[PDB]
């Protein structure tokens, strides 16, 4: 996504993202949402179990 | 950063004569491509000449 690269599974999630947010950083600083570049939508980031 | 940042947050004031207590969030509103030198700055009003 938008040159960054990494391992998940891309599943749709309900996080109510604001306009100008873009990224799903946790607790622990781990990226767990993107936005897709193409069409508007709100991805969760999960590793495979 | 080369960046000229604006953000805005429009809320309701209720009966305060002054700048409420409680907080408020101001959000990204627009990024321009700047980088110009900046020292000062000026506001604008309507002047009552009707
Ligand atoms: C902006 O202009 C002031 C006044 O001449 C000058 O002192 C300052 O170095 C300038 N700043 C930049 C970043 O060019």
């Amino acid at each position: 996504f938008n040159g960054l690269t990494g391992t998940g599974v891309l599943t749709e999630s309900n996080k109510k993202f604001l306009p100008f947010q873009q990224f799903g950083r946790d607790i622990a600083d781990t990226t767990d949402a993107v936005r897709d570049p193409q069409t508007l939508e709100i991805l969760d980031i999960t590793p495979c179990s | 950063d080369g960046y000229f940042k604006i953000y805005s947050k429009h809320t309701p004031i209720n009966l305060v004569r002054d700048l409420p207590q409680g907080f408020s969030a101001l959000e990204p509103l627009v990024d321009l491509p700047i980088g110009i030198n900046i020292t000062r700055f000026q506001t604008l009003l309507a002047l009552h000449r009707s």
